[PDB]
RNA sequence: GCGCACCGCGCGCAGGGGGGCCGGCGCGGCAUCUGGGAAGACUCCUAAGGCGCAAGGGAAUACCCCGUGCGCCGGGGG
């Protein structure tokens, strides 16, 4: 009933983080973002957490990093501070497709910040704001098909029924 | 702003395009039954969208956004069918689309051409662009570089059978193409022939006639006889 | 592949082809994999893109060697004829490179590109 | 406590505190061919030779580390007696590499380097032709 | 002038306006790399006046991290001219020549590699250079050639690696002497080009604290490389 | 240019040879310590021309190397910028007298 | 807290210090946490607190 | 803790440690905002004319002016 154990990789401050799901059947593995950008990728096999490696950090410096959720097995979806949603595969590490998103057009600031994303279990992925929308991403293309307009302020958390036919947004 | 704007040839709906550029643009749908906005098309760039235009049949539109991005756009499905690439080139800033018996399922529109910023000047087959599932690098009919200045009209013989393009910047730039053999004329236009600093084309329906229009305002007429 | 500082970010590369086209507008940028291999050698250059998409990678995997040696970053661009477009030349160069002198706003940016690769890597 | 070690020449067997047994081996090429032999974890005839006991498994252990060789030489049924892997035998496989200056004249009072460094330039030679030039 | 330094097997040349590092050579009459060598004789040879007997190799600061860290001011090595280290990351075989010149025939010294032109000419220097011994291999993989290597006293570790640290330590646990040493390498730029170097260099001294080492020093090399730390540490001592 | 370019390079080298005598000849060192105690013991236990002459000589002389250096780059840029106001098609680089940049946007086709 | 280094002036000398986060947890950066809620209230200010008070 | 007052606080000085973390300096970030460079080719790019290269003459002589030869752009016109 304490800390069994710690682990840290040379990075700045970990934000947000997940595991990779089931397709392998005892390989498998924590991913977190961080502020600074790097995507870092832990192992835990048996009863170990260890800081494996770094899959990639972002180009710039000021892309900060705030949610995470898995798409699939290969294919992790984060929300970034430049108002961005990058689609990135783990395996190679490489940089699937950059969704982005617009100027919060009632605040100043201009940037918006996604807040939360997570993923249907039929792939398309939705992903609460800063301006409190909510986007539905068609997840074929990764790109937008609905915004929908829900909160005043900034959506906080989303969830999802395990079928995949009820979200919840908390602003 | 609803500077830019460009209207279904099926006449019902109308596509502006909003000025807001942040990562990427988007141009919103707009019933003319009803002048109401009933869709909102997003895409990814580096500074929005840079031309775009409606397929024949209507259903789809095809948005040429800067750093070369070619989002196709459904209408029916009101969701992105693909996303290709112009073949490398440094920020598109016109395209334009016309043809015949292109594939049905992306409008049935044929000849796709796409200009830079650089100049050089891209015509695509969208036959040739299906791998629905997207050739995400189609290797173009041809890249032409007759032009030496960012292009500002792109435009096509209503009958998918000539093609325009000229740049603004420099006197003179105005090439005609045509198609679907896409070799550029030599006969036309000459040195002598009064174009001027072309900023606007136009053919006819019927596309009998052509018109032109330079920086001093002033329109030039050309009948098109084979 | 061999290209293992490859940079496919879309927006670093778009950061990366109008540096190189600001900088070909200041004339202190090199086209091509000979004149590449002529600046680095010449110690002058202070970044240098390159092409993966090359069909005999071979003529172009002689720079990185070169640059290990002498310390200058290298990194990747996926597309031969935008980098070639980019310049501005209409044909697909592969290989340019980019250097420095006094005081230029160009070279705060070379700095910061390079700091970016360096980051990529 | 059957153990497993394995150096450039040969092996040995500390089974009772002390050392038990031994073999040893020099200069030949089927000394880089038993450098591939526990690179994948095969069958070697100096295995096979050293783990041909005559009565049974007595007590169903080999201490080898290697996660490898151990479920290989679990695959091979030539004397069915089972491995285990390295159990963190750290202590156990340096301690036997640091005192095995006790361990010389045991079996082979001389020094192999000289077998060692000709076997490290055939393979690197190997893998240099491997990656040929 | 030549004196062994404080460091036994080194050697300071001195005249009016230089001091040199330098070593004697292992095989003399003979440059590896294009480096200088002077011949000193002992006196006793005054009629003939004939420098023959010692050929030191004039050592460079600007291709060697390690005694690019003496000349820093390094106290000290923890080998000797009879040691056994293990080299990590043998860079062109030249740093690695020094310390073979340093340890001597009754020391001796295993150097690892990766890549493959590094590997070509190590072997071709190792082909006169005898109490080298060079394995071209991964060195995350050390249990490929844990069958080649003994235990050992000193590593040397320069590997231009994200998980240097991890390198290290499982080659150490395999390899190291209790009471080991390490002298080792760091390359802020090469770990994360984000963060302070400083921070980050002492990020990697607490890994390698809790990789059950001893910090003992750790110094900067900025008369000679640029973002880069040597670190001497001991090994359960 | 040819010609600049290889005293240039010459130079160059020269730069390199210099600075590296220069730094052979001349918070920086860290001493970890597992207490106070010992930080005290190392405390107490560290409790227990010519030179001068020849390094001034040596900075001037890679000082004077830095400038002949920078006065060959200068002279490189120059008569690449003459070789851009001098192309047989207009090209982009360099200052008029009149302080403007050129700056042509096309393509050399 | 931690000793402070001893410089010489030239070196320094430190003790090396890991005997704060044992095994309960770490202690966060201050920083990160602040710039989290900066993220949060980019612009927008707070209401009166409470009531009728000094 | 030393010398000064053995009818006294105190002062001149060595420094051990920790503290207000009061105030400055340094380094980092920083969703906004000011400022400045570069900047989109529809945007300005000096105007119906520029600009360069080399010569020639004249000068507050570090600086510049001026219409002989080659190029390179532009407008107008077509």
């Amino acid at each position: 009933a304490r800390a069994k154990k710690h682990a840290s990789g040379q990075h700045g401050e970990i934000w947000c983080f997940g595991v990779q799901p089931l397709p392998a059947a005892q390989n498998r593995k924590l991913v977190a973002g961080t502020v600074d950008g790097n995507l870092v990728l832990y192992s835990i096999e048996d009863g170990d957490l260890k800081f494996q490696k770094t899959l990639t950090r972002t180009p710039s410096k000021k892309t900060k990093f705030v949610s995470i959720a898995f798409q699939s097995h290969n294919i992790v979806i984060v929300g970034c501070s430049n108002s961005t949603i990058c689609a990135y595969d783990v395996r190679t590490g490489t940089m699937l497709r950059q969704m982005t998103l617009g100027t919060d057009l009632t605040g100043g600031s201009k940037n918006i910040i996604v807040w939360a994303v997570k993923c249907l279990p039929n792939g398309d992925i939705v992903s609460g704001d800063s301006t409190g929308q909510v986007c539905i991403w068609d997840g074929k293309t990764y790109t937008q098909a609905q915004r929908i307009q829900s909160h005043t302020q900034d959506v906080l958390c989303l969830s999802v029924s395990a079928d995949g036919s009820k979200i919840i947004s908390g602003g | 702003t609803m500077e830019r704007f460009r209207v279904s040839p099926c006449g019902r709906y109308m596509a502006l395009v909003a000025s807001d550029k942040k990562g990427g643009g988007m141009l919103n749908i707009i019933n003319v039954g009803t002048m109401q906005w009933i869709a909102q098309a997003r895409i990814d760039g580096r500074h929005g969208v840079a031309d775009f235009a409606w397929w024949s049949d209507g259903n789809g539109l095809t948005i040429a956004g800067r750093d070369g991005q070619v989002t196709e756009w459904s209408m029916i499905t009101r969701r992105t069918v693909g996303i290709w690439r112009d073949e490398g080139s440094i920020g598109g800033t016109v395209m334009a689309l016309g043809g015949r018996n292109g594939p049905a399922e992306l409008g049935g529109d044929r000849w796709v051409a796409i200009g830079s910023n650089s100049g050089i000047l891209n015509v695509y087959d969208r036959n040739d662009l299906i791998e629905i599932r997207i050739k995400k690098y189609p290797t173009p009919t041809r890249v032409f570089e007759q032009l030496t200045t960012s292009i500002s009209v792109v435009a096509f013989s209503p009958d998918g059978q000539l093609l325009a393009f000229g740049s603004q910047h420099k006197k003179d730039a105005l090439r005609l193409v045509h198609l679907p053999s896409c070799t550029v004329y030599r006969n036309w236009p000459t040195e002598q022939t009064p174009l001027g600093r072309v900023t606007a084309i136009a053919f006819s329906s019927k596309s009998d006639v052509l018109a032109v229009g330079n920086d001093v305002g002033r329109v030039r007429l050309w009948e098109i006889r084979g | 592949s061999a290209a293992w500082p490859k940079a496919e970010d879309p927006a670093l590369v778009q950061e990366l082809l109008d540096c190189v086209q600001q900088a070909s507008h200041y004339r202190q940028l090199k086209k091509g994999a000979n004149e590449t291999t002529k600046s680095v050698n010449r110690g002058t250059s202070e970044l240098v893109i390159l092409a993966a998409d090359t069909q005999p990678l071979s003529i172009v995997l002689h720079i990185p060697l070169i640059c290990e040696e002498k310390n200058v970053p290298y990194v990747y661009v996926p597309s031969k004829v935008a980098l070639g477009r980019a310049c501005g030349v209409s044909r697909a160069v592969i290989a340019v490179s980019l250097t420095s002198n006094e005081a230029s706003d160009l070279n705060s940016k070379i700095r910061a590109l390079r700091d970016k690769v360096e980051r990529l890597a | 406590l059957f153990i497993l070690t394995e150096t450039s020449a040969g092996y040995a067997l500390f089974k009772a505190i002390k050392y038990k047994e031994f073999a040893k081996f020099d200069s030949a090429a089927i000394a880089v061919e038993e450098a591939s032999g526990i690179l994948e974890g095969k069958v070697t005839p100096k295995l096979a030779s050293l783990l041909n006991e005559l009565k049974d498994e007595k007590k169903v252990t080999l201490a080898v580390h290697d996660t490898k060789l151990s479920n290989s030489i679990t695959k091979l049924p030539g004397i069915n007696i089972k491995p285990i892997s390295g159990s963190m035998t750290d202590d156990l496989f340096r301690a036997i590499r640091q005192h095995l200056y006790n361990l010389i004249p045991g079996m082979e009072p001389s020094n192999f380097d000289e077998m060692n460094l000709g076997l490290a330039h055939s393979l690197s030679r190997h893998k240099l032709k491997f990656s040929p030039e | 002038i030549v004196e062994p330094h404080r460091h036994k097997g080194v050697f300071v040349a001195r005249g009016g306006k230089e001091d040199l590092l330098c070593t004697a050579n292992l095989v003399p009459g003979e440059s590896v790399y294009g480096e200088k060598r002077i011949s000193v004789e002992t006196p006793g040879s005054g009629p003939d006046a004939v420098a023959t007997k010692t050929e030191y190799r004039i050592w460079n600061p600007f291709r060697s991290k390690l005694a690019a860290g003496i000349l820093g001011g390094l106290e000290t090595i923890y080998m000797k001219p009879g040691s056994k280290v293990l080299y990590l990351g043998a860079a062109s075989g030249t740093s690695v020549s020094h310390v073979a010149d340093i340890v001597g025939p009754t020391g001796a010294v295993y150097a690892v590699e990766f890549s493959h032109r590094s590997g070509r000419d190590l072997i071709n220097m190792a082909t006169r250079r005898t109490n080298v011994i060079p394995i071209v291999e991964d060195a995350r993989k050390p249990m490929a050639y844990r069958m080649l290597v003994p235990m050992v006293d000193v590593i040397f570790a320069d590997v231009a690696q994200p998980d240097q640290a991890r390198i290290v330590g499982i080659n150490a646990r395999l390899f190291l002497k209790q009471g080991g040493g390490l002298l080792i390498s760091i390359k802020a730029s090469c770990i994360d080009s984000t963060a302070p170097p400083e921070q980050v260099f002492a990020s990697e001294v607490q890994k390698l604290r809790e990789d059950k080492f001893f910090p003992k020093e750790q110094l900067t090399l900025e008369p000679y490389e640029r973002d880069h730390a040597m670190v001497s540490c001991v090994y359960l001592q | 240019l040819g010609y600049v370019r290889t005293m240039r390079n010459i130079a160059a080298k020269e730069l390199k040879e210099l600075e590296e005598r220069y730094v052979l000849a001349g918070p920086k060192k860290i001493v970890f310590f597992e207490g106070v105690e010992e930080r005290q013991q190392a405390l107490e236990k560290q409790k227990a021309r010519r030179k001068q002459l020849v390094l001034e000589k040596l900075a001037r002389k890679v000082k004077a190397a830095r400038k002949k250096l920078k006065a060959l780059a200068d002279a490189e840029y120059e008569l690449e910028l003459q070789q851009a106001k001098m192309a047989k098609t207009a090209t982009s680089g360099g200052f008029t007298k009149s302080g403007r940049r050129i700056k042509v946007r096309e393509r050399k086709r | 807290k931690n000793p402070k280094d001893k410089r010489v002036g030239s070196t320094a000398y430190r003790v090396v210090s890991n005997g704060g986060d044992p095994r309960l947890a770490p202690k966060a950066k201050k920083q990160s946490l602040n710039l989290k809620q900066a993220l949060l209230r980019r612009d927008r200010v707070a209401k009166p607190r409470g009531g009728f008070f000094v």
